[PDB]
């Protein structure tokens, strides 16, 4: 009795009974059955294709007498990516799935349990890499063989772990050299078409699980003609696959056969021909699911109702729109009502939270199988501008008459659909009437030209040329646009969405031309659609209005400015990389970067880790009683003090544009004021980018150490005048000159100042014992001391 | 980020030796600032 | 020379020179003068009222020769809570200020390079509550090496005093720190150990003399220390001067007011809170109702509110000079933004005028009371503005323009009822033409005269409302189509329909919809689903209809806000707490349950939770072990450990998607105690918030529990232990059982042994019941002792009296 | 807050004998829940 679409054993141990009629579960097997009442009193060898849950099953200590004969968890579907997760089980002490041979799809996750190493999960699941448990020290893993009994179960090694078993009751077996990957049998092999196991060596009808689909008692690799591969373990005839209407995991009214299988849905870009599961029609628009909702009729007057549809394509009903409340919800609906591709009816009013229905950028067409009174499959009282962006999204209404009145939305948007959508005369001229429709908003509105586009450092002084009646003022110079893909209704103001940054300056009374100042324009960008806001009445419908063209004042924004995120770094000795970033303010199109670099003064010239060992500073809040107090001191000091205030030459290099560069031919070891200057398109005209970072060239070793050896010379008072040469170009400066000396080895050490050294021509030792001695000298450079001089085995005398 | 006593030596470098409570310790340190506005705390 | 308000010495030591004309700073002193060139070449002894900031002055090791004679800082104003702050200074090794006796208002804040001479300084006498000081971080006291005169090595010189058991000698190595002794005390002190003038604090130029007081406790008026003179006003400084001086000062850094307006008998920049300047004179001020937040005026006389930021510049003020023209076209729910921004404002010397649909009414201006109207446009006006509906709440905020004129045309949602009749309220009857406030267009949209639908039926449910209304029948019934049943959690009558409509109207009424039946016999009846818990739920059914033919003449419809929780009823309680306060007692509380109704009382339900027979038969790393930042594998452990409770925990048993019970009705106090309980037993205290109709629709939706504290006495054995001789060197033990043993005597501890009773075991309640106690064995023939304790469920009992027994070999 | 192995004892106690990365543990533990909705998950 092939169980049929999965199992959800719930409530008590008495639901296990249903597994009596479950030979192969063509779905999942979920076992909270917390009842010690029974334990191994529900044995079902019958069960021999998706995830199997094992948790909160009080009484179950081993499944040896629960699901015997488990061929292979086919794992087709996985709750997450596992098909046998045993976690926090009430009292499972052994998995006891002795026959478990494979996990064809995905993996499993046995882990921390009540009382649950031998099992080669790397054989069942190719490479155990599962969260495989309760103390492994307590395991006491001992099945017949690995215990005092002579080897009974099969043996294998994994990551150096040779062991002998699913439980201490039964044991484990696995496909030997006979086959390996291809199924296996009790030391014989399985059928070409067969994975897991066969009831008889190499036989189509013996195949226990079949490698692909056990069609009507024979393991077929592909389903015969007029039959289709049930996604699981067996293959079924065309009638069964289509006649099945629903069963939990089962849902399709006829699993629409596609993807070379009796599959509930079809693969990307395929839609069930009418109501025929037989095959699927290339959609070209991947369908998440038939978007239909239990409720045939469907309205979107709430942003939550818009979201209820999200994640789908072909609905079977309609999509009325009535969202009155909503600002910028343009984005909300772009995400929500921007997936539905088809509907079997229509998209219908009173919705002032939508400038345009561009949010529906997925709705390619509209069928019309269901209609309204007077077959209106309609816009009334919605005061919308462009319907479904007809410039770059045409639709079609197979069965639906248009209706457009009281929408002050252009009548032309629908006079276009007469031909485009194919509604030439489905409706009457009174349905798409001009009275009340498009009386307000703006369509005919003339496009004014810009008379001057003056562009300073951060000020656009955009100017223009007179509405129907001159009683009309406020000249919104709506500004915002690195790209040229922008309109006027991207986001007008409140009802028309919001994005275009509104600005304003009044038109001066005939001489004196209007000249707004968008002072503080975005540095590094240009759009400037100067729309004329007027008074629409008296002429009322004859009031044309205005909407100046969207120039992107193409002057590369404004002009050259402070670079940013500069990262100069000495990449080599006497070298300095100047990798930066496309500044946050180049103010143009990043032409090149003049690196500018150049006072080494003589001031230095004349000169639980550890368990029981640290301390408890867990009182970091009490350490912040003086640390946050430091921050209080910061306010009275860092808000008032210098706010009142409101040697070498320079060298330059115009870097091509690439972020990286280098500054070679520098001094052995010197800091450089590595300034950055993004000289842009018009730097020669409007100043070269407000200037930095500093870095020390890596020390060119050779001057770090003393260039020569030492000359010990006998001197009176048991003294020894040593000598050495000065590094030619020291790494910064030889602050001190270390000097080592002593009898057996150079035990003692001091350091003569560069100044004293220059006057002495070296340095003088004193009071050394008459006999053999040894000395040395080092150069303590600004970067750091180098190696010592050659050996100076000397000798002193008192007479 | 730049504040504390390190920001006092930081203003020493940007200003050289030439010469409403949110300040440079409440901006260069709070968010992030370069050696351009850090040296705007100096004279010309 | 007397210094002007403050000092901002900046850039170089050459700006210290400015102090050569500053005898008594009447403001602050600010020295970044880190040049390391000068040190004591800028002495200003003349200098003798705010933050004395001495910081970042490389080359300044001490002020011993920088501001000598620093008598006292009046502390009139402070930056934070100090009138002298020496934060980590470039290189200050001694403070100086060798004449600093008092800081009057405030304390000091002196970490540092090598700064010393602070512990010595009696700061508890300079200021009270020396806790306000923070000289804890200053470079170590071992480095201080205090060597001020006397504490150095020579004969005693600098004052001998103490601050909280810190009795030592001073201001620097070459200066001392004097302070007031018994001679005067709170009153100032002087040389020759003499007193100062009755009215004086700090120092006196002559021992005890009115015309001396170097500082003066109050105001040294024309060289005379007055407590508070002819046409003279308590000056905010140290000296005093006549009214003319105030009416004269127009600005001076700390000074700002054009003619320092006088009030509080003080020559202060402005008056205190609650009075406007008398005309434009410093004669006095005009008692009003807090018209003093600040002079709202901006350099730019004219001003408008076309942006929310334009409005925010006027935030927190009263008397603006110019106008408040509203031009805000867009602003999502800025009703609240402008409430704060355009609100505190009270007066405006110009007017309040166009194209604004971001705020649904001018109630945002809550404090605006009158409009001086000094300037004019000339209209002192509304055109092409709509969303705004009600102007300045004329029933709860009358407003007039000392100088005004009205105009109202082309204003769709702005009603003409806010002016036509309210010209009376705004005292403008005839300050303009009637064609200004015209009817043409003016009020074409808006609510208009909209009728009031009566709620035919008003049903009820555990959490639903079925408000119905007279099937609306307007001029044409085809015009009417749909209806909205706005609703909001609101148990207050102080709620209106424009509180929160849609974006421009603000957002508060949740809004909903249902179509009015085309059948005239059937009437509209929404099924409002899921009313808000523990709240009445206001339900105004507005007829959100369409317009045609009449258009502007369409009256409209809006039933009044009938505030339907009778339409709700008893429900689940919340934040129920309980903890056993005492034995046979159990305290219970219940944070106002969050019960779809108005609570009536808390039925309590508890029982002696039966017990099973299972127990019957039975960083600071000082010692850091492991602080690995690789505990992410523990989050991987809680991956399916959490998603298993998102696994079968969702769709197994459908999640609704021995002893008797006793009860009591807690009047309503959010507290109670379950007394007269079993000594030690758990109690499933099921709170039952019985609401107005709990007797009818069930008493709430049932909890918390605690174990009654163990009644000490039943824990331990209720008596001693008896002994009887037994064979095999044995002794039969015996003990009584408690009356109501706390939970139950799980085990019967036993203690026994001759020299000491180290050997210890425990008998099962079962064995005890059959034996009488226990039996011992192999007890060395000779005197011995025994004992038993009643190990109860709550915890161990207590050992019995000594059981001195004995055994014999034969 | 109520999740982990402690919520397994919690659910079973309030479930008398009647007893994807988001569900019942994603609210009683994630936010806060009483012994009323914790036992709503339980059967009769």
């Amino acid at each position: 009795e092939i169980c049929g679409p999965g199992i959800d054993i719930r409530n008590d141990y008495q639901q296990l009974k249903r597994l009596e009629n479950c030979t192969v579960i063509e779905g999942y097997l979920h076992i909270l059955i917390s009842k010690a009442e029974d334990y191994r009193s529900y044995r079902f060898p019958k069960l021999t294709t998706e995830y199997l849950l094992l948790f909160r099953v009080a009484g179950l200590e081993s499944l040896g007498d629960l699901f015997p004969n488990l061929t292979v968890i086919r794992g087709w579907k996985l709750f997450y990516n596992y098909a046998l997760v045993i976690f926090e089980m009430t009292n499972l002490k052994d998995i006891g799935l002795y026959n478990l041979r494979n996990i064809t799809r995905g993996a499993i996750r046995i882990e921390k349990n009540a009382d649950l190493s031998t099992v080669d999960w790397s054989l069942i699941l190719d490479a155990v890499s599962n969260y495989i448990n309760k103390p492994p020290k307590e395991c006491g893993d001992l099945c017949p063989g690995t215990m005092e009994e002579k080897p009974m179960c099969e043996k294998t090694t994994i990551n150096n772990e040779y062991n002998y078993c699913w439980t201490t009751n039964r044991c484990q077996k696995m496909c030997p050299s006979t086959c390996g990957k291809r199924a296996c049998t009790e030391n014989e092999c399985c059928h070409p078409e067969c994975l897991g196991s066969c009831s008889a060596p190499d036989n189509d009808t013996a195949c226990v699980a079949c490698r692909h689909y056990y069609y009507a008692g024979v393991c077929v690799p592909a389903c015969p003609p007029n039959t289709y591969r049930f996604e699981g373990w067996r293959c079924v005839d065309r009638d069964f696959c289509a006649n099945i209407l629903s069963a939990e995991s089962s849902d399709s009214e006829g699993f629409v056969i596609h993807d070379g299988e009796c599959m509930q849905e079809c693969p990307s870009g395929f839609i069930r021909n009418g109501s025929q599961s037989m095959y699927c029609i290339p959609c070209e628009g991947p369908c998440p699911k038939v978007c239909e909702e239990e409720k045939k009729t469907k309205t979107i007057d709430s942003v939550t109702s818009a979201q209820m549809l999200q994640g789908c394509t072909i609905f079977k009903g309609n999509l009325l729109i009535n969202i009155r409340r909503g600002n910028n919800i343009a984005s909300e609906l772009e995400n929500f009502m921007g997936l539905i591709e088809v509907v079997t009816g229509y998209v219908k009013r009173h919705s002032h939270a939508l400038v345009s229905l561009s949010f529906l950028k997925n709705l390619r067409l509209i069928l019309g199988e269901e209609q309204l009174e007077g077959n209106y499959s309609y816009v009334l009282d919605n005061q919308l501008q462009q319907l479904w962006d007809w410039d770059h999204r045409n639709l079609t209404i197979k069965a639906g008459k248009m209706y457009f009145a009281f929408n002050p939305l252009c009548v032309s948007e629908i006079y276009r659909m007469e031909e485009v959508t194919g509604t030439k005369g489905r409706q009457s001229k009174g349905d798409i009437n001009t009275r009340n429709n498009g009386e307000r908003a703006s369509c005919e509105s003339d496009v004014l030209h810009f008379t001057s586009t003056t562009t300073s450092k951060n000020r656009i002084i955009i100017t223009w040329h007179r509405p129907p009646d001159y009683r009309d003022i406020s000249f919104t110079v709506y500004y915002k646009a690195p790209f040229k893909n922008v309109t006027e209704y991207d986001g007008q103001d409140a009802c028309g969405s919001n994005s275009w940054n509104m600005v304003d300056v009044d038109l001066p009374p005939k001489d004196v031309e209007p000249g707004i100042l968008l002072h503080g324009l975005k540095p590094w960008t240009q759009a400037v659609y100067v729309k004329a806001v007027t008074l629409t009445m008296v002429e009322n419908d004859h009031i044309r209005g205005a909407k100046s063209e969207i120039l992107y004042i193409r002057t590369n924004a404004s002009v050259p400015s402070i670079p940013l995120d500069v990262l100069s770094a000495s990449n080599s000795s006497s070298q300095l990389i100047v990798k930066w970033n496309p500044p946050s303010l180049p103010n143009g199109n990043l032409s090149y970067y003049i690196v500018r670099w150049q006072p080494q003064d003589g001031y230095l010239y004349r000169h639980g880790p550890c368990c029981a060992c640290p301390k408890t500073e867990a009182e970091k809040q009490a350490e912040k009683e003086e640390a946050e107090y430091r921050k209080v001191f910061e306010n009275f000091l860092h808000n008032s003090i210098f706010v009142p205030r409101p040697e070498y030459p320079f060298f330059e290099s115009r870097v091509d544009n690439k972020e990286r560069t280098v500054i070679s031919n520098l001094r052995p070891f010197t800091l450089y004021r590595i300034d950055i200057h993004s000289c842009n398109h018009e730097a020669e005209k409007l100043g070269c980018s407000a200037s930095f970072v500093f870095a020390r060239t890596m020390p060119a070793e050779g001057a770090d150490d003393i260039p020569g050896p030492v000359t010990w010379e006998p001197r009176p008072e048991n003294s020894i005048f040593l000598k050495w040469p000065e590094p030619e170009n020291p790494n910064g400066l030889i602050l001190m000159y270390e000097i080592k000396y002593g009898s057996q080895v150079e035990d003692q050490r001091e350091c003569v100042s560069r100044q004293e050294y220059r006057k002495y021509g070296g340095a003088k030792l004193n009071r050394l014992n008459p006999g053999n001695y040894t000395a040395r000298i080092q150069a303590t450079s600004l970067s750091g001391n180098g190696s010592w001089t050659d050996p100076v085995f000397f000798y002193v005398q008192a007479k | 980020t730049l504040c504390g006593a390190e920001l006092v030596d930081a203003l020493q470098f940007v200003c050289g030796d030439r010469g409403p409570q949110t300040g440079i310790v409440d901006e260069c340190c709070f968010r992030s600032c370069d050696l351009r506005r850090l040296e705007m705390y100096c004279a010309p």
